[PDB]
């Protein structure tokens, strides 16, 4: 942040932003982990490999990286971040709780064990998944509101 | 339309015909002032100032009255209020669209040297009291 006009340019600073980047995302704040990327528009554009791999994650992850999940692991092994990208790894994403399995659909043992199943909200996924009155109270005081400017 | 006379003797007429001391009360009785017909027939009289007696407990009762028996305040059927509104509506709707011509003139005319028509406080009080009935309609009941 500071102006450093001397501050002369070095591979570590791709190298560690990227892993904050990598975290970032690791610790979905995504809102943040495009404050970063705007913050180094220069730098990703096409060259800086060091931080391409986690803005391709990043897509990946707005796109399917469930399926992807391995395809970027793949895409490059290594970018000096063989631990960085193995928080992420071990972050997996578990969003598709949304649906249904367990005998209904059976694919997408440990996971199936997890706090007895799954991540262990719900239940078994195969068994997983008007008044007025009350309506009454509430328009009540709308009303009178609406008398209340009458008065003057 | 009630009213108070007493006769003067036509002995004392050179005396003053009432003497008078206080200039409060002389004014309020010169403000029914005189009738034609009194003028007609004025002399030999004298109207005397009339007034209700105090009144608070027949004032408290008839005031009791009122609410209950001389206007509809019975307070337990006091609450058509869902037949006849939707038709009384759409008259008062009507009108004022007809009536909104002529505010509609009085701006097209220019500087030059009937738009109040209000009809929207009766449509305010009509139909805030009929949708406040839902309170009566889902909890003072059931």
């Amino acid at each position: 942040f500071d102006y450093k006009e001397q501050l002369p340019e070095s591979a570590y600073m791709h190298q560690l932003l990227g892993l904050n980047l990598l975290f970032l995302l690791s610790q979905n704040r995504v809102a943040e982990f495009h404050t970063e990327l705007e913050r180094l528009p220069a730098k990703d554009i096409q060259t800086n490999v060091y931080i391409k791999h986690p803005v391709s994650l990043e897509q990946y992850l707005m796109e399917g990286s469930y399926n992807k999940v391995f395809l970027a692991k793949g895409n490059i092994p290594a970018e000096s971040y063989t631990f960085f990208i193995d928080i992420l790894l071990d972050t997996i994403r578990d969003e598709i709780a949304g649906c249904i399995e367990k005998a209904y659909e059976k694919i997408l043992t440990d996971y199936a064990k997890k706090r007895g199943w799954v991540l262990g909200p719900n239940n078994y996924y195969s068994f997983a998944s008007t008044t007025i009155p009350s309506t009454e109270l509430a328009k009540q005081v709308i009303e009178y509101a609406r008398q209340l400017e009458m008065i003057v | 339309v009630i009213d108070a006379f007493r006769l003067i003797n036509a002995n004392m007429m050179v005396l003053g015909h009432e003497p008078r001391q206080t200039t409060s009360n002389l004014g309020h009785l010169n403000k029914p002032s005189i009738q034609a017909l009194i003028h007609g027939l004025n002399r030999h009289y004298y109207s005397i100032t009339i007034n209700y007696r105090k009144n608070e407990l027949e004032q408290k009762m008839l005031l009791n009255l009122h609410k209950k028996s001389w206007m509809e305040g019975l307070t337990l059927q006091d609450y058509v209020v869902k037949e006849m509104l939707e038709l009384a509506k759409n008259y008062n709707k009507a009108v004022e669209e007809e009536d909104k011509m002529t505010p509609e003139q009085l701006a097209i005319k220019n500087v030059g040297k009937r738009h109040l028509e209000e009809h929207v406080d009766v449509l305010m009080t009509s139909n805030i009291v009929q949708c406040l009935a839902a309170m009566l309609d889902t909890v003072v009941f059931k």
